[PDB]
DNA sequence: TGCATCCGTGAGTGCAG
DNA sequence: TATAATGGGAGCTGTCACGGATGCA
């Protein structure tokens, strides 16, 4: 840590000072509306009327129509998305949207699409959207009834906004009362039972096993503990062991080879200390990337760690959240 | 009252009446608004303000603010100097503003040295609403945030706003330093990952002076030595970063 | 300074009187301006009409009148009066069985009066009262949520006049009735009207389908007044079926015009729903001894020709803008009105049968208090009478056209789902869909439509040109939501060759679905774009470049401009910022022709035409409600000639006549060394030297001197055990002397009040033995000044009793007030936005040596930090900055009008008309390109602003009509590696300084009950370390830092005390004990008769009350 | 000694009593003059 | 950070340990006059005022340092408590 | 079930 | 939302908390009642040991809600949630809260049983060897 | 016995108020 | 303290979702 303070600062002093200089600013200039754009506003048209001909010669009806009006809209903006990239990073890899978006300094491609491209389909009030997109961009400018139709989508977000964080709260709230209790009472309740982490999916694209997603293997082993020994690829993880980031990585390995299936692991599911946890069925306090401390309120830390991102989960949603919980 | 029946209500008015059992319950009843968090002494709030200048562990505290929240340390302190003959002549001089000599504040600086304040911002949403920093005294009202930890506490310069509250004990102090300071909680308590990272400016900073010139220009001859290659540069026919 | 508009939208009428929805509405509800005769039964009249005539002895309605008002205006904001007139109303007693006559004008109390402007004042100070949105009088269908295929049909009367009904067609083939929930078959109730088994398939006779299930002859076997009796039994459990009592309770719900109205909308609505005409607002009559129905077999028949398939029945959208409606401020009133009257005939009747039934007369059967108190209620304690928002002009001006769904007969905010505050189809021109405010009431709370009307009936309108073959008209018509769904409406620009529609595609709405069609298919025309938003939100230039969700808080965020001593217009304007200036009846303007007599920072005077000398005073340096000093200024100099309608005085956040929310700025868009990070700002210390962004604000300080059990307090200049240095300041009487400089501590004003039979105790009494004072008998309670305020006292109010014109509230001697000014500079925390969403903290101030600055030597005034912009969204600030560059150089503002304004080549047209200046100015001056310009151009090559191989000038030329220009910092000298965005912005000091919100507290007050402190930075509070605080705290695991929490810093009275005597002390703070609320936890559960008990390891109670509740 | 439970229960009518230090009487308050608590009333001092 | 934290938190078993040892041992100080303390006057924490440079008053600082030394002993059940709170008012007085 | 209507 | 799986199990496992009886042995139960999976392992031991019957059991899963307001400490269910209704059954079963969990002793205002104030580390002694060898030298002959 | 149906209970933080 | 007088009066309305206890083919 003391280490890591020092850096942090000193990415901090001149990551700073160097945005100034550079020089990056923002003029109205450098939302560049890639030329491809008409090429694909008006290959649209024309499918469009593609269209509204297999029914202006009554071919299929308006609940099919209405939905390939949209499934052309969608697939032109994913288009014209990428357009307003490759016309950045091939032409003005410097540009100060493309920069930001690009670094995680700011913006991200779908805003940005915005900004250049065009705005998109809207949502009318009901859910349903309108089949007549808004092709003008923020550069270009909007029509008075484009803004306007551009309305009931925002509207209906902000109210969401507000009725979702009622939730988001009080489900935050249950639980604390349901865990606050729950403290790294003791170091080892000497459990002899754990849980089998698979690594592999059940999938049904191939039904057969899929690798499962890295990030999501991490969550499931980063800073655990092993119940059983494990042998893969001549490293041996003993039982006992808290598993590094690497220690993960490395069994994702010999999980790519063949060697492993599913990591046996010291779970709080299975802990028999009473109104606790042991040390070693918690794992790393991860603030720490190391074993927690006996005596922290693990609880309440589950708690906060799973409320404060519901605000900020947007339908399900939430609501799926609450229906399991 | 109002469990069964109409609810008993004062004339002129509709207000139910406060009974016994709407006292002990509600959000706004005797345990969620008095026994599970109080109000408390020793606090201040104010506007926020972004302070590039601080070390991952500090903040801006005005002084003012300071004075107040340490005001019975700044009492003792005056006497031990002498800025006062007792604290309760001591307490007379700060109740006027004119009445405030220079040397207090310099006295108030000794007060507050090794020993930080707590720092809380709108939503509590995890453990890390309240962080510990070392106060540095400055001029102007504003509280100065260091621009690292904004994201735990997703503060951004809008205008928000945060409390202060000074730990009193050699506990509390114990306990802010070492376990709830910036500088020692720098990953994530739900992920593990890093919580004190780089954001909007930092980065941009350092993307743009790692990222590399991709020039259009030599279109990628073939120069079979570089004396002519370096020649064909000087000609001006092959930008120096073409591949 | 020139003014080049742009703009092809020749906008045919202009926008309506802006407070016409205040002052039109509240007029056509008194009528004090119609002699009686000529008046008509709308308003306080129409309310009169349905109380009288009382009943048996009977006492009847001639005609009220009402008197000017016994104070101006003025009089009531200083003396805490209200603006009200007195309300008389003469009566005629006319007795029931001889022919009696007596006839007073008994006087009913005071109606207050609205102001020209659209206000109250209501015990002195201004109110708004928020016209309200509701779903309005009629009756209506919309298919039942259970049954696919059934459908419910509601009958709902304006507020509190009836009840709500429903006609749910249950599943057993007969149709039901809800009537305060109580349900029962529809047939009981027409038998009841007089209704034949054959008269209804004789009516209905289509739907075998339950036309023939209606009918069940447990009930034809009974003439009308036989099920009469049945169904009030159906009602009242235990009430005496009477045939006089069963007449009274039906028609005191169903016939009876007197607590069952429908709206006089709720007759047309349901009129055109049903096509039937409607004597009166009442579901049934009494006529000719029986029952005579009007509105259930209508409805009755829509119903169920709909639950088969018939045409022309279609459901209906509640949240339509033809179904919903406004009580506008007028009609809230006179329904409170109502209520009052209803109450005072409570009275009459009472004392017209018992107390003498011959020696009476109006005068002294009327008493006037439940009216009287009915109003005061209504505008002292409604949700919608609101505290004025007179912030700036335009906040005053756009409360009055704010739109609450919530209050007193609409929406309780749990019964406020989705629908209610979506954007609705039909709000498009008639409510803005920006201007609303983010938060809970997202959507409840909404604007007026600029050119926007309610008209007689409640319903907004809004105008559109018609349009025929395929030229368009100047005659304009207003349509409600309903109409408009009628006709297909072409865009508000749709181009146009004099005034025929010349394109053959036109853009048009046919019941607000978008659709292409010709100029043969087009009926009418919007008439501009400025008539779909908010005033608020057609202060924006160059809307149509700005996401939603910021437009939004550029909107709101306008009437919390501060209003600032040098203010000016923004240099982009929209084209209303002149019709605000006026309508804000805050400048002051030209009445007829004439010429200038006299001018002067107080005065005014003109000579007209008409001879007349008008003498228009000045209102200099007015306290406003919100503090901010609300100003008037002089712009005509004397002898000057002033044609009608032309300028006199600018009022606050006004310049020459234009709204000027704040100032002008030379704003750079770049990262700055970390102050810029999320939002902040940072700012040229050449702000604060030529007083932009200053203000002035004023606190109100007042303070009583009562009669006591005890004695009088006293208004003194002699303070005990204070130093005559403490009271320089203050006159002979204890005031501070009108000029003064206050700061905190200082006493502004002395008192003296006395000592209790705490009089000096024994510890005291001794001290004082040695000091050769004895204990005094009076005490120092000094109105001092608060921690982090104070000023210069500009003014002083002294009210006594004994003294004229003057009476306080009971046992109160004497009450004064001293009224404190502050110049407020710009500082470090105060908040500063633009009208496009960029909000931000003042986060440091540089000095002028190390403002980025262009070549020619001049120094940036903001440098706003461009990570602002991406995610945000918000273009408009960017352009807005451009064509602000060139009007630096040209020396121009500009009219940009919204979604018809200047486009991006009519503006870097005028920035290379900029460059010349900036730059041929210098090529002449002496001096060619500057060697860091060309570093910088290197690098816009690489990037590819500029087209390499070019003349440096037309390099820079290229940059430049980018809005780009080369910045030299001023730490160094070098170039900033690019080229950098650099215009003119227009930006608003905001309400929320940190003078204002920065609080803190080591301890102070505590609370009665539970002894923790009080919060709310007034009471110099403490800060609720809440539910969530707590778990911060108990995550970390700082047990000793929350207990602390819990217990020496909150309500641990013993150890509270203990440890403030360890800190002065020098000592570490004691180990706590229980804290206090517990205790209150304790004896709480006792008197609720539960025996909570502390108990030790060994199960023996532990008390945690040291003995002293134990005998 | 030290807290370490905290027990809840129904109190007798006779436990009621054990509490009480007076039979409220009267609904009286506080004395319409001397602003004091009449005696027997809800704010009596004697109990 | 905190000056040798990363240390601190190796000695104890559970980072809590730590905080009460620092907080006990830092309040030894403040009642003792730092008589007690197991530094040597160089190793002395030292604050700057305005008139010069003295000895650090913040008593958690001194214990931090302090135990960074090894100079002093912790763990469970290792003294009388009643004969601790007076040998040491012996060793250095109040 | 209200007071009232029970006692008249 | 990168989320540690362990936190979600921490919960759930509070969610799986409580099981019914489904027939009592030779206990005092009754089938249906339901009763803490701690509980009912603990004393199914004491019958064991009097070699008597097991209770039999059945895994209960109870939504967080309902399994807050099922704790042991009355005072963190009246403090929760449906006040009364906690309330009154406490005072009749004449519950006591024993003052285990976290909510518990913030009423109260103890030292809460978490971080520095664990039993695992607040009876910690520190002594300076200045004054560890003082005092064991006296206290070594009698 | 299974399943309507009613009644009672909840419905985010702090700050200005 | 004495003609006689003998059953009230306002409801209020546009949320929601879950869980438990009660009524009914
Ligand atoms: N009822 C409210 C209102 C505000 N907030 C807090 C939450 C956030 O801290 C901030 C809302 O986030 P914003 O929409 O203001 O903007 P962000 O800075 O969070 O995101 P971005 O950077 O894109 O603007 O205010 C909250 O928790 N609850
Ligand atoms: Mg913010
Ligand atoms: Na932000
Ligand atoms: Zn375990």
């Amino acid at each position: 840590m003391e280490k890591t303070a020092r850096l942090l600062d000193a990415l901090k002093y001149y990551g700073f000072t160097f945005s100034t200089t550079s020089g990056i600013t923002i003029g109205i200039d450098d939302a560049v509306i890639p030329e491809e754009k008409k090429q694909y506003l008006e290959e649209a048209d024309r499918k469009l009327l593609q269209i509204e001909q297999a029914y202006e010669m009554g071919f299929l009806t308006d609940r099919e129509r209405y939905d390939q009006i949209l499934q052309l809209w969608t697939e032109t903006t994913e288009k014209v998305t990428q357009a307003v990239f490759k016309n950045f990073e091939e032409n003005y890899p410097f540009n100060p949207l493309y920069v930001m978006a690009q670094s995680g300094a700011r913006g991200n491609p779908q805003q940005i699409r915005q900004l250049c491209g065009l705005r998109g389909l809207m949502q009318k009030p009901s859910g349903e959207t309108f089949e007549v997109p808004v092709r003008s961009s923020f550069r270009e400018g909007l029509t008075v009834l484009e803004y306007f139709i551009s309305s009931h989508g925002a509207r209906k977000g902000g109210a969401d906004t507000a009725l979702r964080t009622a939730d988001s709260g009080y489900l935050t709230r249950k639980l604390v009362d349901v865990t606050h209790e729950i403290v790294v009472r003791e170091a080892d309740c000497g459990t002899t039972n754990y849980i089998s982490v698979p690594l592999f999916q059940p999938d049904e694209v191939t039904r057969s096993l899929r690798l499962r997603k890295r990030a999501d293997i991490e969550a499931g082993l980063y800073g655990r503990v092993l119940a059983r020994e494990v042998e893969v690829l001549g490293v041996r993880l003993e039982e006992g062991r808290y598993l590094s980031m690497d220690d993960v990585h490395l069994l994702i390995k010999a999980a790519e080879a063949g060697e492993i299936q599913e990591v046996p692991v010291r779970s709080p599911l299975t802990c028999q200390t009473r109104y606790g946890v042991c040390q070693k069925c918690y794992g790393y306090d991860l603030s720490m990337a190391r074993p927690v401390s006996i005596g922290e309120a693990v609880g309440i830390v589950a708690a906060q760690s799973i409320g404060e991102p519901g605000t900020q989960l947007t339908m399900q949603g939430l609501p799926r959240v609450i229906e399991l919980f | 009252n109002g469990r069964r029946g109409a609810p008993v209500t004062n004339p002129g008015s509709d207000r139910p009446l406060r009974s016994l059992t709407d006292i002990l319950s509600g959000k706004q009843g005797r345990f969620r608004q008095n026994l599970l968090g109080k109000r408390v002494d020793y606090s201040g709030r104010s506007v926020i303000v972004v302070g590039p200048q601080l070390k991952l562990h500090q903040c801006g505290l005005p002084k003012r603010m300071a004075l107040e929240l340490f005001k019975p340390f700044l009492l003792k302190k005056m006497e031990e100097k002498g800025i006062a003959p007792n604290v309760k002549a001591a307490r007379r001089m700060l109740e006027r503003q004119r009445d405030i000599k220079d040397e207090v504040w310099d006295a108030l600086e000794e007060v507050i040295h090794g020993k930080v304040v707590l720092l809380n911002r709108a939503p509590t949403l995890h453990r890390l609403g309240i962080q510990a920093f070392q106060p540095v005294l400055v001029e102007g009202q504003s509280i100065q945030l260091h621009p690292l930890v904004c994201e735990a506490f997703n503060a951004d310069f809008d205008g928000d706003q945060m409390a202060v509250h000074v730990p009193l004990s050699s506990f509390a102090q114990a306990e802010a330093r070492i376990q709830m300071l910036s500088a020692h909680n720098l990953l994530s308590p739900a992920s593990g990952e890093p919580l004190a990272k780089p954001s909007r400016d930092i980065i941009l900073g350092l993307y743009y002076i790692t990222q590399v010139r991709k020039e259009k220009k030599g279109a990628g001859l073939e120069f079979a030595t570089p004396e002519e290659a370096l020649a064909a540069h000087e000609r001006g026919e092959v930008a120096l970063n073409a591949p | 300074m020139e003014i080049k508009r742009f703009g092809r939208i020749r906008e045919v009428i202009p926008l309506p009187p802006l407070t016409e929805i205040q002052v039109e509405s509240y007029r056509r509800a008194l009528q004090a301006d119609v002699p009686p005769e000529k008046r008509e039964n709308v308003g306080i009249q129409a309310a009169f009409r349905e109380t009288f005539p009382i009943e048996e002895l009977v006492l009847d309605f001639l005609e009220y009148r009402l008197g000017e008002p016994p104070f101006p205006q003025d009089e009531c904001r200083e003396k805490d009066l209200t603006y009200q007139a007195p309300l008389y109303a003469r009566l005629q007693l006319i007795h029931k069985d001889t022919g009696l006559i007596k006839e007073d004008e008994v006087f009913l109390g005071h109606i207050p009066l609205m102001t020209e402007d659209g206000s109250f004042i209501i015990n002195g100070a201004d109110r708004v009262i928020v016209s309200q949105i509701h779903r309005s009088p009629g009756v209506y269908f919309t298919p039942d949520p259970a049954r696919p295929g059934r459908y419910i049909a509601s009958i709902i009367p304006l507020p509190k006049r009836g009840p709500w009904i429903d006609l749910e067609v249950e599943p057993n083939g007969v149709v039901s009735m809800k009537v305060n929930k109580r349900k029962f078959p529809l047939v009981l109730l027409l038998r009841v009207l007089g209704y034949d088994q054959e008269t209804l398939a004789r009516e209905l006779g289509a739907y075998g389908e339950l036309v023939q299930g209606l009918m069940d002859e447990s009930v034809f076997a009974m003439r009308p007044e036989e099920a009469l009796i049945r169904l009030f039994t159906l009602l009242r459990p235990g009430d005496p079926p009477k045939r006089d009592k069963a007449v009274a309770y039906v028609y005191g719900l169903i016939a009876d015009p007197r607590r069952y109205d429908l709206g006089e909308a709720g007759r047309y609505k349901a009129e055109e729903k049903l096509g039937i005409r409607l004597s009166g607002r009442t579901l049934a009559r009494f006529e000719d001894g029986e029952f005579k129905d009007e509105v259930f077999l209508p409805t009755l028949r829509y119903l169920f020709a709909l639950t088969a398939g018939v045409p022309g029945h279609e459901v209906d959208d509640i949240d339509h803008l033809g179904n919903r409606r406004i009580r506008t401020v007028g009609e809230l009133m006179t329904d409170q009105f109502r209520v009052g009257l209803a109450r005072l005939a409570r009275g009459v009747r009472e004392r017209m049968l018992m107390g003498s039934e011959d020696s009476l007369t109006p005068a002294k059967l009327v008493n006037s208090r439940p009216l009287e108190a009915a109003i005061r209620e209504f505008f002292s304690r409604s949700q919608l009478s609101q505290f004025k928002d007179e912030t700036n002009p335009l906040s005053s001006l756009r409360h009055k056209r704010r739109i609450s769904a919530l209050g007193p007969g609409g929406l309780t905010r749990e019964r406020a789902g989705f629908d209610v505050r979506d954007v609705h189809r039909t709000h498009y021109g008639r409510i803005c869909p920006v201007e609303t405010p983010e938060g809970a009431n997202i959507g409840l709370i909404t604007s007026l439509a600029a050119y926007a009307r309610v008209d007689e009936l409640g319903f907004i309108r809004t105008p559109y040109r018609r349009v025929v073959g395929g030229v368009v008209t100047d005659e304009v018509v207003y349509m409600t939501a309903t109409e408009e769904d009628r006709y297909t409406i072409a865009q508000a620009n749709t181009p146009l060759e004099g005034n025929r529609i010349a394109a053959e595609r036109v853009v048009a709405r046919r019941k607000g679905e978008p659709v292409i069609v010709s100029p043969e298919e087009v009926e009418f025309m919007d008439v501009s774009p400025k008539q779909v938003f908010s005033v608020n939100t057609n202060l924006i230039p160059f809307l149509e470049h700005d996401d939603a969700n910021r437009a939004l808080m550029g909107s709101n965020m306008q009437t919390q401009a501060v209003p600032l001593i040098r203010a000016q217009a923004p240099v982009v304007m929209t084209g209303l910022e002149e019709r605000v200036v006026r309508d804000s009846l805050a400048a002051l303007y030209a009445e007829e022709d004439g010429e200038v007599a006299k001018v002067d920072g107080n005065r005014i005077v003109v000579r007209y035409e008409d001879g007349r000398l008008v003498e228009y005073p000045l209102r200099r340096f007015y306290r406003s409600n919100q503090g901010t000093a609300l100003d008037q200024r002089p712009r005509v100099v004397v002898g000057q000639r002033v044609r009608k309608g032309d300028l006199l005085a600018d009022g606050p956040a006004s310049e020459n006549g234009f709204l000027a929310l704040g100032q002008n700025v030379l704003v750079a868009i770049m990262p700055f060394d970390g102050y810029n990070f999320e939002d902040a700002i940072v700012i040229s210390e050449e702000l604060l030297k030529r007083d932009f962004y200053t203000s002035i604000h004023i606190e109100r300080y007042e303070i009583e001197a009562r009669d006591t059990k005890l004695g009088p307090e006293r208004i003194t200049r002699d303070i005990p055990h204070l130093s005559e240095a403490a009271l320089r300041d203050l006159d002979e009487e204890g005031v501070v002397r009108i000029g003064a400089e206050v700061k905190p501590g200082d006493i502004l004003v002395g008192r003296t009040s006395f000592k209790g039979e705490s009089e000096p105790t024994p510890e005291e009494r001794l001290l004082r033995s040695i000091f050769g004072e004895k204990a005094r008998d009076v005490k120092d309670t000094s109105l001092r000044v608060p921690p982090g305020e104070g000023g210069i006292v500009v003014r002083t109010v002294r009210l006594r009793r004994g003294d004229p014109g003057v009476e306080l509230k009971p046992g109160v001697r004497e009450v004064v007030r001293v009224y404190v000014a502050q110049k407020r500079k710009l500082q470090v925390g105060d908040k500063l936005a633009n009208r496009h969403g960029n909000k931000g903290v003042v986060a440091k101030i540089l000095p002028v040596e190390d403002m980025p600055h262009l070549p020619d030597g001049t120094p940036v005034d903001v440098i706003l930090n461009p990570l602002g912009v991406p995610s945000r969204m918000n273009l408009g600030q960017i352009l807005e900055t451009h064509l602000g560059l060139a009007g630096y150089f040209l020396g121009q503002r500009y009219i940009s009008p919204i979604f018809d304004g200047a486009k991006e080549p009519e503006i870097k047209e005028l920035l290379a008309q900029a460059f010349e200046v900036y730059f041929g100015k210098r090529k002449g001056e002496g001096f060619g390109v500057d060697k860091r310009e060309v570093e910088v151009l290197r690098r816009a090559e690489k990037l590819g602003l500029v087209t390499p191989g070019k003349t440096p000038e037309e390099q820079l030329k290229e940059l430049f009509l980018q809005g780009k220009v080369v910045l030299y910092d001023g730490r160094t000298g070098e170039p900033i590696e690019g080229p950098i965005v650099v215009g003119q912005m227009f930006i608003m000091k905001l309400y929320h300084m940190v003078e204002d919100k920065m609080h803190a507290r080591s301890t102070g007050p505590y609370s009665l009950i539970t002894q923790q402190p009080l919060g709310g930075k007034a009471q110099f509070g403490g800060q609720r370390f809440g539910e969530m605080e707590v778990w911060a705290l108990e995550a970390y695991g700082a047990a000793h830092t929350l207990q602390e929490m819990l217990t020496l810093k909150s309500d641990d009275i013993e150890g509270r005390n203990a440890a403030y005597e360890a800190i002065i002390k020098g000592e570490d703070v004691p180990e706590p004990s229980v804290p206090e609320s517990f205790r209150v936890l304790v004896k709480e559960l006792q008197a609720l008769a539960l025996d909570v008990q502390t108990l030790d390891e060994k199960d023996n109670p532990v008390d945690i009350f040291e003995g002293l509740a134990s005998k | 000694k030290e807290v370490r439970k905290v027990r809840i229960a129904l109190a007798s009518p006779e436990k009621i009593r054990s509490w009480s230090y007076g039979e409220v009487e009267k609904p009286e308050t506080i004395n319409y003059r001397t602003l004091k608590p009449e005696r027997d009333g809800l704010f009596d001092e004697r109990i | 950070a905190e000056p040798g934290i990363d240390k601190l938190f190796g000695m104890v078993d559970s980072k809590y340990r730590l905080t009460v040892v620092v907080a006990k041992r830092a309040q030894q100080l403040l009642r003792h006059g730092f008589k007690n303390t197991v530094l040597e006057p160089e190793e002395r924490p030292k604050m700057q005022t305005l008139e010069g440079l003295f000895d650090d008053p913040n008593a958690v600082t001194w214990a931090m340092k302090e135990l960074l030394t090894g100079r002093l002993v912790f763990g469970e059940n290792l003294v009388p408590e009643d004969r601790l709170q007076k040998e040491m008012e012996r060793l250095y007085p109040v | 079930s209200d007071p009232v209507r029970q006692y008249l | 939302v990168k989320l540690h799986d362990k936190h979600i199990e921490i919960v759930v496992r509070q969610m799986m908390k409580y099981v019914e009886v489904t027939d009592p042995g030779d206990s005092r139960l009754l089938e249906g009642q339901v009763l803490e999976k701690w509980d009912v392992e603990a004393l199914n031991e004491r019958l064991i040991a009097e070699g008597k019957t097991p209770v039999a059991w059945k895994p209960l899963l109870m939504g967080v809600t309902k399994s807050a307001l099922s704790t042991k400490s009355w005072l963190s269910a009246a403090s929760f949630q449906n006040t009364t209704h906690v309330l009154t059954e406490a005072a009749i079963a004449g519950k006591k809260d024993e003052l285990i969990g976290l909510k518990e002793n913030v009423i109260l205002g103890r030292l809460i049983p978490a971080g520095t104030g664990s039993d695992f580390v607040r009876f910690t002694q520190v002594v300076d060897q200045k004054t560890l060898k003082a005092i064991e030298e006296a206290r070594k002959e009698a």
